[PDB]
């Protein structure tokens, strides 16, 4: 049950809510007022989808779906089987997102560390509840955030994508894509560096940091160093969701025609709008 | 089918990588153990992986590891309950004992040494060539805690030299001798630097160095330990 | 309170001309400047590269690539700075049509530009992966990063050599243009009966997903724990420190499992690598094998 080191960290406090009454844990698992609220909403959304699925008449985790309210309810209440569950489902959702943010800031405090982690999961959340909460507000109803279902979930997206055409032309996409592939490939050589330093060639001794910064500027001229490389993923990755949540915020409101004609901004600028030849002329 | 012989196959390898990265994240912590230090009864599904030996460079030996976890320490804790999954109450003083947030690993008392064999972190002094570079020095900034109490002087900045980065302020209190504050952990301002962890009067328990010119690792982990402390244990 | 994002106070020392071992120092440039910007974040020293002949070789044939495509998009815009600045995105090297098969026999106005090009883009990448290989051994360390880098290779090699040779004609490859390989992309989709139902895709999703996941979670954490030295995360391996377990035990107590300094980064090297991996086969699979991947799925075979 513990770590052979973990016991001198399992002190009292840091709790932030209900002092020591929830101060404990249960297996490898801290549980706090979180643990209990997060428990509590999971289990509420579980048994709501297990029910939703009943009435949609189904047991199979490929085919459950749990469907928003048509667009004609607005921003107003459905029936449970044509949208109340989903929209309560949403709320444990969120409720529990939000519960394990916060659960997290107490294993933080118990264990002396910073809060970088909560913090860095907050994108996340604020990513789901642009889709789900943020951008079906702007636009006035429920029925255009996604629904709770393995595949119907990939349905919207490729429906919600082809509204707009090609959706690879919407720019803050594009910026997004661009973070999600480099922190892929910032994770890949990170792993690969420390891993080629802690296991070097058969026979030979563990290499040094040194060795990890010389590597890579033999290679491109350049290295981060171990604390960038660090900040660097951090910052790569909450980038790429940052700019998810942004390029879907505008979709819908500011910009709802096709993505592809955003683009005519940049070549209709006067001093070259006319000049002959070239794609566009 | 072609493609559905492709994704069977994957599936039964991506399970066996699960399994093989699940057990080499196996080789420190384990085997598991109750809170009385015995081993517990139940170890998981997964079994311990086979040894590895990490050859160590400049002459420090090797490390083999999933071997005798041991903490080599006294921790001042007592049960607080008569079950399983409960804290564990500090029987004294938790920053002095090094318990909890305060918390220090008996590692190994010898400086890390950098690719050359030489002392990573030195202090600026020692540090031939090395100069502040950019942002505010704070060399000869009054330290104050987070009982807005000015706890001693800043008189050097301790360098790693293989990163070219700050890693400790050495402040000296009002007896003349030093201590070193990390410097993730100190907010450097125009007039002053910040400690919010300590209070001004927790600063002469913080951890000493044996040598005034390095630290090693073990030093580094109780003074690191007992700054991070501060937060719960000066409060 | 203080967050380690950026550095507070920056220090320089006298360039690091880094570690030898078996490098052969005479191609080692001289140290670039410093960069008080990068150090706000990273290092602050550009300095050396490592230039051989197998560098050289890479280095002249990346710029020939790309230099072969400029030529291109500047005669599309009938040499012209206006229109070449204006249409930068719409211009396109587009391969050599279907009739031409996997022959060289396609004029270079049609196809035959767009090989000159490739060509000159596989010796780049080829020639800097056996780089990344090399640069290793003069160092003694282990053959990682050539091997992730391998795993990019698989998707691009699948992209523009392995899948067009395989299905007969070059004309299936993608083309040199910003906007002009996006359209490519969503064709590609469209035609193979929507890629949303390639299981191999939906698994590179989660791997790309996954990766930003657990880059998050691990540069947070390092981060979290950085009071304590955890950075050094080399040092931590060979001497385990309270900063390695803190961070074992956010995420014990957090999700009830996790893992070591080391094994942390085995991890991170496949979550990454599993991207492309299984990316470069649901390409490969698509149009060889499955037609339509509606379809395939409904029978999965
Ligand atoms: C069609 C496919 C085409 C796709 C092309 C892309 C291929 C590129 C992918 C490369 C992956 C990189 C992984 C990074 C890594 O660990 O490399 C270090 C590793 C060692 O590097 P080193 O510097 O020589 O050693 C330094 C240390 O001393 C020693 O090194 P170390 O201790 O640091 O690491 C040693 C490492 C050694 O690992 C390897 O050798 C890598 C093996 C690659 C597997 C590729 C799988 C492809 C997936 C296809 C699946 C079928 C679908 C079709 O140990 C492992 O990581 C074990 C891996 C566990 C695999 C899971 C087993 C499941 C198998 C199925 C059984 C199921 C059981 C029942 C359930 O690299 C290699 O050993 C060679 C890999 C190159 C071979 C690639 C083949 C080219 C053709
Ligand atoms: C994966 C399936 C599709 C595909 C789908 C998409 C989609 C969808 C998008 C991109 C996007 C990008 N793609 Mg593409 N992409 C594919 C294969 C490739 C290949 C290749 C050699 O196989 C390359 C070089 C690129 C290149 C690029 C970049 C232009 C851009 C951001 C990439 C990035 O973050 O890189 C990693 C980060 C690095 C730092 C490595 C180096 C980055 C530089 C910038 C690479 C560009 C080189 C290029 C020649 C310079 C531009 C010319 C100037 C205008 C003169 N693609 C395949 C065919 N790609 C995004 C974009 O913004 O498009 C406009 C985008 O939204
Ligand atoms: C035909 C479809 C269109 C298209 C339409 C769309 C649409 C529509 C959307 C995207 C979105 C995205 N697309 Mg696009 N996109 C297309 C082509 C591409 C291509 C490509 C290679 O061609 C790429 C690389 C991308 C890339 C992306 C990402 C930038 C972004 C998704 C990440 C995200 O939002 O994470 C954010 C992460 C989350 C929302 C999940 C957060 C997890 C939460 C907080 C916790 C859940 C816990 C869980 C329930 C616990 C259970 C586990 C327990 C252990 C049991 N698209 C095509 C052209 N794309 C999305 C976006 O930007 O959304 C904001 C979006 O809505
Ligand atoms: C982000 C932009 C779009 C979107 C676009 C896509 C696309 C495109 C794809 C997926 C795919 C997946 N998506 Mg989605 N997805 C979105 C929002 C979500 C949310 C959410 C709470 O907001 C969740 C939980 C999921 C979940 C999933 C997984 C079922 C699947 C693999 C993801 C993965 O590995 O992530 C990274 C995370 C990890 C590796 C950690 C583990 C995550 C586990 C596996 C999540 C399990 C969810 C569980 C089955 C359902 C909830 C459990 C409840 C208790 C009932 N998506 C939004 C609307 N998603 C892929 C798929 O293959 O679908 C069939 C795929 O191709
Ligand atoms: C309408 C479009 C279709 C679609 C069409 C495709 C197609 C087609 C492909 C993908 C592929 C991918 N798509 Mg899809 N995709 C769609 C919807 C999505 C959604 C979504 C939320 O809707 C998401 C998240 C994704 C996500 C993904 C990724 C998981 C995957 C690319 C991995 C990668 O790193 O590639 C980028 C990595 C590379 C291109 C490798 C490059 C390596 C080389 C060696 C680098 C050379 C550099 C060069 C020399 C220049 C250097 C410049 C400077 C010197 C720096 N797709 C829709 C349904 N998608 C790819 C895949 O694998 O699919 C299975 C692919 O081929
Ligand atoms: C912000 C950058 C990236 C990121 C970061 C991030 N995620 C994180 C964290 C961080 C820093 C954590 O600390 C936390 C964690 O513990 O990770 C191990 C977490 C986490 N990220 C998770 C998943 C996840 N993250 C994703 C994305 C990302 N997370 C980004 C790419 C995705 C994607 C891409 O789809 C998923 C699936 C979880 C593994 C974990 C958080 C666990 C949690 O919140 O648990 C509490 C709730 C439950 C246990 C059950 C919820 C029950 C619901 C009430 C009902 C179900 C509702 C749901 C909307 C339906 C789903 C249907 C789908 C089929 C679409
Ligand atoms: C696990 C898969 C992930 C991954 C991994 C990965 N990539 C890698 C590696 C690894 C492990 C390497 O080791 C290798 C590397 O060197 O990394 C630093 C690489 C690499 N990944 C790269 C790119 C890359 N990787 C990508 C993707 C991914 N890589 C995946 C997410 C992508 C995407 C997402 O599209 C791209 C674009 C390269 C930077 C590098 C390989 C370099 C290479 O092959 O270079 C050949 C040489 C050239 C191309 C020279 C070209 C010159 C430039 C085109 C022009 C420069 C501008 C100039 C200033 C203008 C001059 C004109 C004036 C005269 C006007
Ligand atoms: C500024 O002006 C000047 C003229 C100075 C310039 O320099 C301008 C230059 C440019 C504007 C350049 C811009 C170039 C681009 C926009 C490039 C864009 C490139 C992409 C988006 C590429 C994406 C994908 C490419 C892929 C997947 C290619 C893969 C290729 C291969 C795997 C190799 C295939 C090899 C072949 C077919 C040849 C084989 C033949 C043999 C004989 C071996
Ligand atoms: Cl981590
Ligand atoms: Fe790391």
């Amino acid at each position: 049950a513990l770590l052979s080191f973990e016991r001198k960290y399992r002190v009292p406090g840091g709790t932030l809510v209900g002092g020591n009454l929830f101060d404990f844990w249960v297996g490898p698992f801290y549980v706090g007022f979180f643990g209990v609220a997060t428990f509590f909403f999971a289990a509420l959304g579980i048994i709501l989808i297990a029910w939703s699925a009943v009435l949609q008449g189904t047991w199979n985790p490929q085919l459950i779906s749990v469907y928003p309210p048509a667009l004609e309810y607005g921003l107003g209440g459905a029936p449970l089987a044509k949208g109340g569950l989903w929209q309560i489902i949403t709320i444990c959702a969120t409720g529990a997102f939000v519960s394990w943010a916060l659960r997290e800031v107490e294993i933080c405090r118990k264990l002396g560390i910073g809060y970088h982690i909560p913090f860095a999961f907050a994108f996340a959340i604020l990513a789901y509840l642009t889709l789900v909460l943020f951008r079906p507000v702007m636009m006035g109803a429920w029925g255009y955030a996604f629904p709770y279902g393995i595949w119907t979930h990939l349905d919207w997206v490729s429906n919600t994508g082809y509204t707009y055409g090609n959706f690879h032309y919407n720019p803050a996409h594009m910026i997004a894509i661009s973070f999600f592939f480099t922190n892929a490939l910032a994770l890949a050589l990170h792993g690969a560096l420390v891993l080629s330093a802690a296991n070097p060639e058969k026979g030979k001794e563990m290499r040094t940091p040194d060795h990890e910064d010389t590597f890579f500027r033999d290679l491109v001229g350049y290295s981060i160093g171990t604390l960038g490389i660090h900040r660097l993923g951090l910052l790569l990755s909450l980038s790429a969701v940052f700019f998810s949540a942004l390029c879907m915020i505008i979709t819908g409101t500011i910009w709802f025609d096709q993505w592809v004609d955003w683009w005519q901004w940049w070549v209709k600028l006067p001093w070259w709008a006319n000049i002959p030849g070239g794609i566009n002329g | 089918d072609l493609a559905s012989l492709a994704i069977y196959s994957f599936w039964i390898f991506l399970a066996g990588l699960i399994y093989y990265l699940q057990t080499e994240n196996m080789r420190e912590g384990y085997p598991l153990e109750n809170e009385d230090g015995t081993p517990a009864a139940n170890q998981g599904p997964f079994p311990l992986p086979k040894p590895k030996t990490f050859i160590l460079p400049h002459g420090r030996g090797t490390l083999t590891v999933p071997g005798p976890e041991s903490e080599d320490r006294p921790i001042a804790l007592a049960r607080t309950a008569v079950s399983e999954g409960f804290p564990h109450a500090p029987t004294g003083d938790p920053m002095k004992d090094g318990v909890g947030p305060a918390s220090w690993v008996a590692r190994r008392d010898l400086p890390e040494l950098d690719g050359h064999g030489h002392n990573k972190i030195k202090p600026m002094k020692a540090a031939a060539g090395f100069h502040v570079s950019a942002g505010k020095n704070p060399i000869g900034l009054p330290v104050r805690g987070c009982d807005l109490e000015i706890a001693g002087k800043v008189v050097d900045i301790w360098v790693d030299i293989p990163e070219q980065m700050a890693r400790f302020l050495e402040v000296e209190l009002k007896d003349g001798s030093t201590r070193l504050l990390p410097m993730q952990m100190v907010k450097v301002q125009s007039n002053r630097v910040h400690v919010n962890a300590l209070s001004s009067d927790l600063f002469a328990g913080i951890p000493t160095i044996k040598s005034p010119t390095e630290v090693t690792l073990l030093e580094e982990d109780k003074i690191c330990g007992y700054v991070a402390g501060g937060l719960m244990y000066a409060a | 309170e203080y967050q380690n994002i950026f550095s507070q106070v920056q220090v320089r020392g006298p360039a690091d001309l880094g570690m030898t071992e078996d490098v052969n120092l005479a191609n080692r440039s001289g140290v670039g400047p410093f960069s008080t910007l990068l150090g706000w974040f990273g290092n602050a020293q550009l300095g050396p590269i490592y230039l051989g002949s197998l560098g050289v070789l890479s280095l002249f044939s990346g710029l020939m690539w790309f230099f072969t495509i400029g030529i291109w998009f500047w005669y599309q815009a009938g040499w012209n700075p206006a229109v070449f600045l204006r249409d930068l995105f719409f211009f396109s090297l587009e391969p050599p049509a279907p009739e031409y098969g996997l022959s060289f026999a396609a004029p270079l106005k049609e196809g035959g530009l767009w090989l000159i090009a490739s060509f000159f883009m596989f010796v780049a990448v080829w020639s800097w992966w056996g780089r990344t290989y090399l640069r290793a051994q003069a160092l003694g360390m282990g053959k990682h990063t050539a091997w992730a880098f391998l795993s990019a290779i698989w998707l691009w090699m699948v992209l523009g050599f392995i899948r067009p040779i395989l299905m007969g004609s070059w004309s299936e490859a993608v083309p040199y243009g910003i906007f002009s390989h996006l359209d490519w992309t969503n064709n590609f989709s469209l035609v193979h009966g929507n890629l949303f139902y390639n299981p191999f895709h939906g698994l590179s999703i989660a791997f790309l997903y996954g990766s930003a996941l657990l880059f998050a979670m691990h540069g947070a954490t390092i981060l979290a724990v950085s009071r304590f030295g955890g950075e050094r995360e080399l040092e931590q391996i060979a001497d385990r420190g309270t900063a390695a377990e803190r961070w074992a035990l956010f995420w014990r107590w957090t999700m009830g499992f996790n893992a070591t300094m080391e094994g942390i980064h085995r991890w991170a090297i496949w979550m990454a690598v599993l991207v492309t991996l299984t990316g470069g086969i649901g390409i490969l699979l698509s149009g060889t094998v499955v037609d339509n991947w509606y379809v395939w799925g409904q029978n999965h075979g």
